[PDB]
């Protein structure tokens, strides 16, 4: 469970960094969603 | 008269009228079947170990391998271009229908 607490911390911080950087294409998503 | 003759004729027409799957359809009643609300919560102190490893580690590793960027925005904008080719085609048909519709009315007018 502590090993996973390490993974949740390390992986989720990378996921949050990857997600915020990606931003769900949030400008490309609006570009794509407003088109569809 | 867009207010008298239509109302008059409607009453005359009115007077002549006075004279004369199983699972899917059931779910439609308005309740979606519940899914596995287990993986997210769990508990360190609480019960079950598999949930820790049989739920969170392997999926997080698959997530971190899946969560990506290598291609990044290039893969997204490539699909955005396809959507523009799909959209213009519809409006071209809107025109073709618009022309033939006005063309038929044009013949009636004469």
């Amino acid at each position: 469970t502590e090993v996973l607490l390490e993974s949740i911390q390390s992986k989720v911080e990378s996921i949050e960094q990857l997600q915020r950087k990606l931003q769900h294409v949030q400008p490309l998503e609006q570009q794509n969603n407003e088109m569809c | 008269i867009p207010d008298g003759y239509k109302n008059e004729i409607d009453q005359l027409v009115k007077k002549e009228f006075a004279n004369i799957t199983l699972f899917l359809e059931e779910y439609r009643r308005k309740y979606p079947r519940i899914d596995t609300s287990r993986y997210i919560p769990n508990e360190s102190s609480e019960v079950s170990l598999l949930g820790i490893v049989d739920s969170y580690l392997k999926h997080q590793e698959i997530v971190l391998d899946t969560l990506l960027p290598q291609t990044v925005s290039n893969q997204w904008r490539i699909n955005n271009d396809y959507i523009r080719q799909t959209c213009t085609i519809v409006e071209e048909m809107n025109i073709q229908q618009r022309k033939q519709i006005n063309d038929l009315e044009i013949y009636r007018k004469r």
